RNA sequence: UUGAACAGAGAGCAUUUCCGGCAGCAGAGAUUUCAGCUGUU
């Protein structure tokens, strides 16, 4: 008769040395681990509540702000921590976000600083020292475009001039500016769109579609020869520099304020609109939009992509900032403050971790892209815990009280009352359309992504 | 945790071993219990390098048992499966982890290098170079690692450019160590000797140059003297004159040991190399006259030149004219030196000539040996 | 993704698309499921221990003839010392309970002697002389807290033995239990009320009225935390705190149900009744597998071990069966092999406490030991093959330290499961509501459904259609007009009456044409 | 339980193993510690008696104020409780709700009476002296500490004769007469 | 902006080249081992 029992040597479970950690025997038999669904659900619900506790998005303001409201914000695409801001008093500051203070401030123009961009100038005769100096172009209503050099302390390779290098002078006022991502050329809006060069004191070419002014410009990031522009006649016009011509025009119901190209997709862009919406567009087919972002209350003043291209950020006239995933047509997060006023510029940091907003009150603010995240480097256990929490939240996001906690934000009373007013108005339009569809036997069903488009110049 | 991950990485090998007839599932379980103990000891606190050594030994004996079992059951030397290289990969990974955690244990570094050299067919020269790169960055002031790197590259790959670069970088990091200079001289002499014998091989198959002369080794010698003297002075920095004399005496020993290396090198022009080193020592050093500063060393150098005039030639085939020329040079040196110095040099020359010829050949056997005995009696 | 032998226990059950994203996503989900199941089953190479066994070598060797003295001499010294005997002649009989780790033992005499000890260390944590009738005790989430069901009220004590709480709401409880993931202490007793109390907050979660007199037995299902109560009418009822009525009623015995045990997988349940009947039930499908009728004496207790051994104690005897829980009729427990028939499941072991009566049974967790409480104290019987050899240190650690206990307390408190999650099926969390539509309806389909609902009144599809073939006795219109209230007259009832009259006229015309 | 971290306390605000709302502040344990009550259910039996008093007082209050029945029964209850010693005064009707406590009854137990009579230095000392057979209330020895003393019955709470305590106090005053047995 | 020569890195990609079978010879290393050669498969 063979008698064999469970014998457990203490050496395999209690370590002999004091310095050694105890062994963790593990058995993956599900009988030893009951309540899979409920246990993972409770972990996910605690993760949503912990996210709501840790949501502390405001990082801080830059310096003392401008004397007047901030209307132009341009990030440096080469450097992580540098920014250029320009206000309505003609003052332009270059900022180090790491120390949250300005390298330099210039009394640049006498009018409003209508456009600002950060450049890497490429001259025929000489090569600028881009390690020691950074450069920015500005354009204003005093009929000038100016180029500026700023001394920068990032490298210590050595033991010049800060200020005006070259002034480009135009016939009329300028409304926007953008620079080419691999050439020396840049374009300015205004009455007519002009393609310039930094080596020439006058415009290289005139790209205007007809006799209408142009408000904002944006160069494509990947296909760098494509440009897009917004007009006051509710028009978005594309341009190609290889053909040197205005490619196509679309007319919508209201005027578009800003345009941003996808960093990862050369043929997609988002436009901010006065519709209180933003629209995601494919360049090849402008007869319909890819997505409509609908959560704002007043006119959306600015739009920027994440560098990863997953998310967009919108800053609007309802004094709020809203973050959208490109998949969903509604916002993921809202940012607001009593001190914040009408937001005219939002940019998304090159790290894709921070959001920079300039407002009517004259202050430039830094927010977290994800409010619950923190900027420390994580240990392995902490990183795995956070990743497991994110996957579990994504798995159980569809549940009632997990959704209830996750969608909760404190929203200003003005925005909330305006939301319920717009809800009532939309319901009234819905009943009127229901009555019209009852009256008419055959009415066409028009898509939400089709409704905003009055027309296109070139038919499909 | 890390222990769990490493065990789950060990799983597919046991899948393969169970799939073949090699190991029973219970035997696999016992092996995994031992591996669990070892992985817990490595990934916990309080570990030592001895845990790594014990785990490597265990995996080695597991591989030996696997080889015996594969020979016995399947009657095949090796299967074409995962299991024949997986234990070797694991042992290399344990070595890599141990060297990353405790980089200061030179014995473990040597064990890693020996293991990776031993499994020659499966390993890569790239892997050996990477281990040398890590080790040389971590311990740049260890001369033996530079020497071992150059030796591996010289015998295995015969890469003379890489061996030269290794020796030059190592002497850049260790200019005060005489051993690395000696090994550089030995490598360069070996290279030029191999070139000379390769040209001779070509000249016998079918049907000058300072490189063949040895001027590279001579320049390394001169730079060695200057750099070793300077660094010896920097380490140990009337009394300054005594320190300079001590430095000259210290450099003299390394020079004489280079002379011994030259005498070991029979194929090279020993007379040329000895002529160069005695020319250097005839040139004054350390702002003092060599003969006046060290008359004992000066007499030793004179006797060394007089003896090595004929010491390269055998005693059996010795030339009487060359011996007479050496004796005349010895007489001139004795006339130049003091009387006690002349007596000591004459005694040394007589002893050297005796141990060369008088013990080798008898006076009755050789008629010239009687004349040599007469000359020794005169001396 | 190679197929493996032990994959079945790691498999999970589940209750042609044109969309390309959805097709690729579902393909990824299936691939990840298969890969995870295979890689989970591959970890059985990393199991450190093996279960015990007791095997007969000859034909003359019977396992039920093996004595505890022979086992104690055969096995190693540590397990021989683990089999401990305590003689407590005064305050008996003793009801025993083990911690889920199995490192602590809690004995409770009928005359008020309640002790908590580290039985393997031989260290006494607490000892109380209440001088009162005590029926049961249980540990809470640790060995640090324990509950005693005294004469009228239930009391909660700490590790040292100080009274923390006197639960006035729990009256005359005879049976105590703890749900370790819900932090719920469950009391049943003479009043016929099942009470769930949250031990972390102190709020009484549920009072359920069993309406069946005093509860004779109580067990918990460890799989889904459903309480199986046994009443004197012969029914086992299954209770959840969120429902006032029982989930399932099973007619198990004729007389009172003496005892209930449920296995670890929660798939099998054994009951003993006063009718000398022991029944083995399937729980998930709610059929009974075996019904051993006419035991020599009625079985006072049943227990089921982690490996699947079934222990029956009837007075002085304790008999264990191995593989008795299976579906086949060869697995039916019996007492004798009639001439050595191998299809008959003769007992795995037996022991006699002569001159004694077994009070309760409990298998020591992760040990090859069965603790028996009786009139003079406690014994441990060595049972090879009884406890789970390989535990999981994340769930329950027999070698736990003080700081590990301190961390595990807060971890389990943070992951406490709400009481409303207790269902018959643990995989109900995350499912779609049963009343909800099986297929997702978008805006277009919802508008089409609304249009159909609006047009149903015009198309008269709400009322039953007129069927001349169906007789007026069973006609749907007749039943509709009969079920509607006689006094109230509505438009729908008027249309139903008109259609019924038309169908009756058509049937009368057809009958007249046939005749 | 270790001290909860900040993020844990927010998710675990209601958690408490030692104080529950059904414990009512451990008022029973506080009162038993004050008056050395040995039995666990004594507070709750006393509390039920206090609850009967308060329920009857509430009903008498809901009677109209100028009711001879109400006035007679309130005075009857006040006189009965004052005679027992639960109420210190008979002045106010409202004492039948405000001043009826468990502690008021527990102050009439024999050890508290002895400690107030200076017979024992502490209530625990009085308890031990009662169980050790030193105390008589009249001719009758009382070894029950739970025995409740009436205002009239206070005057006969005395040491038993042949008590070592009584001999000790007489010997201290030098007034011990061994003819009286002391 | 392209070409050429040079010096490389191990750091990517491809291979429809060869080698991880056997026999024999011979050398070297620490009786065995090592790569190599000559055949064969």
């Amino acid at each position: 008769m063979k008698i064999k029992t469970i014998k457990r040597s203490a050496d395999d479970y209690v370590p002999v040395k004091s310095t050694q950690e105890s062994q963790m025997p593990r058995n993956l038999n599900p009988e030893l681990h009951p309540f899979e669904r409920a246990r993972e659900y409770t972990k996910a619900l605690n993760a949503t509540k912990l996210e709501r506790m840790f949501a502390k998005p405001f990082v801080g303001q830059l310096g003392y702000g401008h004397r007047d409201g901030v209307y132009a914000i341009a990030k440096n695409y080469g450097s992580l921590n540098k920014l250029a801001t320009g206000s309505a008093d003609g003052v332009i500051k270059y900022w180090n976000m790491s120390t949250r203070e300005e390298f330099v401030s210039f009394k640049a123009h006498y009018g409003l600083v209508t456009g600002l961009c950060v450049t890497q100038p490429r001259f025929h005769d000489k090569k600028p020292d881009l390690k020691s100096q950074n450069f920015m172009l500005s354009c204003s209503d005093d009929k000038t475009v100016k180029l500026w050099s700023i001394n920068v302390d990032d490298y210590s390779n050595k033991n010049n001039e800060e200020g005006l290098i070259r002034t480009f002078d135009g016939e009329s006022a300028f409304q926007g500016i953008d620079s080419h991502r691999e050439n020396s050329t840049f374009a300015t809006g205004g009455a007519k769109i002009h393609l310039w060069d930094v080596n020439r004191l006058k415009p290289v070419s005139d790209l205007s579609w007809g006799a209408d002014n142009i408000t904002s410009l944006k160069f494509n990031q990947n296909e760098t020869d494509i440009l897009a522009s917004t007009g006051s006649d509710n028009s978005i016009v594309l341009y190609d520099l290889r053909t040197n011509s205005p490619t196509q025009k679309i007319v919508q119901t209201m005027r578009t304020n800003a345009i941003c190209w996808n960093p990862m997709e050369a043929f997609n862009f988002v436009t901010a609109n006065e519709d209180h919406n933003a629209y995601y567009y494919d360049m090849r087919n402008l007869s319909r939009s890819l997505n409509v972002f609908k959560d704002h209350v007043s006119a959306v003043m600015d739009v920027d992509f994440s560098p990863t291209g997953d998310e967009i950020v919108t800053g609007s006239y309802d004094k709020s900032i809203r973050i959208y995933k490109t998949n969903h047509g509604h916002s993921r997060e809202i940012y607001h403050t009593k001190r914040m006023q009408h937001v005219f510029q939002v940019k998304y940091s090159m790290d894709s971790k921070y959001i920079i907003s300039g407002s009517d009150d004259g202050n430039v603010r830094l927010w977290r892209s994800k409010a619950w995240e923190r900027s420390n480097v994580k240990t392995t256990r902490e990183k795995n815990k956070l990743e497991y929490d994110e996957k579990l939240k994504e798995r159980f996001r569809h549940m009632p009280e997990i959704k209830r906690i996750s969608r909760h934000r404190h929203v200003p009373q003005v925005i909330k009352k305006a939301q319920e007013i717009k809800n009532i108005e939309l319901s009234s339009i819905k009943r009127r359309e229901a009555n019209e569809r009852r009256t008419r036997k055959d009415m066409p069903y028009i898509s939400e992504r089709k409704k905003q488009i009055v027309g296109t110049v070139h038919k499909y | 945790s890390k222990t769990r991950y490493y065990l789950e990485q060990c799983i597919p090998e046991m899948d393969d071993l169970v799939e073949k007839g090699l190991f029973t599932k219970n035997e696999v379980s016992l092996i995994m219990k031992k591996r669990t103990d070892f992985e817990h000891r490595l990934n916990s606190r309080g570990s030592s390098i001895n845990d790594y050594i014990k785990y490597i030994n265990y995996e080695s004996n597991v591989n030996k048992l696997r080889a015996k079992r594969c020979k016995r059951i399947l009657q095949v030397k090796k299967t074409n499966s995962l299991s024949d290289w997986s234990i070797q990969q694991r042992i290399g990974f344990i070595y890599q982890r141990g060297t990353n955690k405790f980089p200061q244990d030179l014995k473990f570094w040597a064990m890693y290098l020996n293991y990776m050299k031993a499994r020659g067919n499966q390993t890569s020269y790239k892997k050996i170079h990477n281990i040398y790169n890590q080790l040389l960055k971590l311990h740049p002031t260890n001369v033996d690692i530079w020497i071992s790197c150059a030796k591996y590259e010289y015998e295995v790959h015969a890469n003379f450019k890489s061996c030269r670069n290794i020796f030059q970088n190592g002497l850049r990091f260790n200019p005060d160590v005489p051993k690395l200079w000696y090994e550089y001289v030995k490598f360069e002499l070996n290279f030029i000797t191999k070139l000379i014998n390769r040209r001779k091989v070509m000249g016998l198959i079918n049907e000058t140059n300072p490189a063949l002369r040895g001027d590279i080794a001579l320049t390394i010698f001169d730079v060695c003297m200057k750099t070793l003297g300077k660094h010896y002075i920097n380490k140990h920095k009337k009394m300054n004159i005594e320190l300079n004399k001590e430095t000259l005496n210290y450099l003299f020993s390394e020079s004489l040991r280079y002379i011994k290396l030259f005498d070991e090198f029979l194929d090279l022009e020993r007379d040329y190399l000895i002529n160069h080193v005695l020319q250097f020592w005839k040139n004054d050093m350390y702002d003092l006259s060599l003969r006046k500063d060290l008359p004992e060393l000066y007499l030793k150098t004179v006797m060394i030149d007089i003896t090595l005039n004929i010491r390269y030639m055998p005693v059996e085939k010795l030339d009487i004219d060359q011996l007479q020329l050496s004796v005349k040079k010895y007489f001139a040196y004795i006339s130049k030196l003091d009387s006690a110095s002349v007596k000591s040099l004459k005694n040394e020359y007589r002893s050297y000539l005796q141990d060369n010829y008088l013990k080798k050949m008898n006076a009755e056997d050789d008629p010239r040996y009687k004349i040599l005995d007469l000359i020794i009696s005169k001396l | 993704i190679k197929e493996r032998e032990n994959q079945n226990k790691f498999e999970r059950s589940t209750y042609q698309t044109k969309d390309k994203k959805l097709r690729a996503g579902l393909k990824k989900i299936d691939e990840q499921y298969k890969k995870a199941v295979s890689s989970a089953a591959a970890t059985d190479y990393l199991l450190p221990e093996s279960n015990g066994y007791l095997e007969p070598e000859n034909e003359l060797e019977k396992t039920f003839k093996v004595q505890q003295s022979e086992i104690k001499s055969s096995v190693d010294v540590s397990t021989a010392n683990k089999a401990l005997d305590l003689s407590l002649k005064e305050f008996g009989p003793y009801h025993i309970k083990y911690a889920k780790n199995g490192t602590h033992l809690l004995i409770t005499g009928r005359k008020g002697h309640v002790a908590s000890m580290d039985w393997r260390k031989g260290q006494l944590r607490a000892e109380l002389f209440l001088n009162e009738t005590c029926h049961s005790a249980t540990y809470l989430q640790n060995e640090q807290y324990f509950a005693v069901a005294q004469k009228k009220y239930t009391f909660i004590y700490d590790h040292e033995g100080t009274e923390l709480h006197r639960l006035k709401q729990h009256i005359e409880a005879r049976h105590l239990d703890f749900l370790p993931y819900h932090y719920l202490l469950v009391t049943a007793g003479e009043t016929g009320w099942l009470k769930y109390h949250d031990v972390s907050t102190g709020q009484l979660v549920s009072e359920l009225r069993t309406k069946a007199g005093p509860t004779m037995a109580m067990a918990q299902n460890p799989w889904n935390a459903v309480m199986h109560l046994g009443h004197s009418n012969g029914t086992v009822s299954l209770w959840s705190p969120s429902m006032p009525e029982p989930l399932v009623k099973l007619l198990s015995a004729r007389g009172p149900v003496n005892s209930i045990a449920i296995d670890r997988s929660g798939y099998y349940m054994a009951t003993t009744g006063a009718d000398r009947s022991m029944k083995i039930w399937d729980i998930r499908n709610f059929k009974q597998l075996h019904s051993v009728e006419s035991l020599p004496t009625p079985g006072t207790n049943v227990s089921i071990s982690d490996t699947g051994l079934l222990a029956l104690s009837r007075g002085p005897h304790v008999t264990l069966w191995k593989d008795a829980l299976k579906l086949s009729g060869d697995s039916k427990p019996c007492f004798g092999s009639m001439g050595g028939n191998p299809h008959r499941n003769t007992p795995y072991m037996s022991h006699l406490f002569a001159g004694n009566k077994v009070e309760n049974l409990g298998f020591v967790p992760f040990e090859d030991l069965l603790g028996v409480g009786h009139q003079t104290g406690i014994t441990n019987l060595i049972v090879p093959g009884a406890g789970e050899a390989n535990y999981d240190a994340l769930e329950l650690n027999p070698f736990e330290t003080k700081k590990q206990r301190q961390e595990q307390e807060v971890r389990t408190l943070l992951n406490k499961l709400p009481a409303d999650t207790i269902t018959l099926d643990p995989n109900s969390i995350g499912s779609v509501d049963k009343r909800s539509s099986t297929i997702r309806l978008n805006a277009k389909d919802l508008a089409q459904t609304t249009m159909d609902a609006n047009n149903k009144a015009k198309t008269n599809s709400d009322i039953p259609d007129v069927k001349p073939d169906v007789k007026g006795k069973n006609s749907g219109l007749r039943s509709f007009l009969r079920k509607k209230t006689q006094n109230v007259i509505d438009e729908r009832k008027l249309r139903v009456q008109k259609q019924l009259d038309k169908e009756k006229n058509i049937r009368k015309r057809n009958h007249q044409i046939k005749q | 339980v270790r001290k909860l971290k900040h993020h844990e306390q927010k998710l675990l605000k209601k958690v408490d193993f030692l104080e529950w709302k059904q414990d009512q502040g451990h008022r029973d344990t506080q009162v038993m510690r004050t008056y050395h009550i040995q039995n666990r259910e004594d507070y709750h039996k006393y509390n039920r008696i206090c609850g009967d008093i308060r329920r009857l007082a509430n009903k008498l209050s809901l009677l109209p104020p100028t009711d001879p029945f109400r006035r007679k029964h309130e005075q009857l209850l006040l006189d009965k409780l004052y005679a027992m010693g639960v109420l210190t005064t008979k002045s106010k009707i409202s004492d039948l709700e405000n001043k009826v406590t468990v502690s008021a009854i527990c102050r009439r137990r024999l050890p508290v009476i002895m400690h107030r009579l200076k017979m024992a230095e502490t209530i625990q000392d009085a308890v031990k002296f009662i169980e050790q057979g030193h105390v008589r209330v009249g001719p009758n020895l009382i070894n029950d500490p739970a025995y409740l003393v009436t205002r009239n019955m206070e005057d006969y709470v005395t040491w038993v004769d042949n008590s070592k305590i009584k001999k000790t106090l007489l010997r201290y005053r030098n007034q011990i007469d061994d003819f009286d047995f002391s």
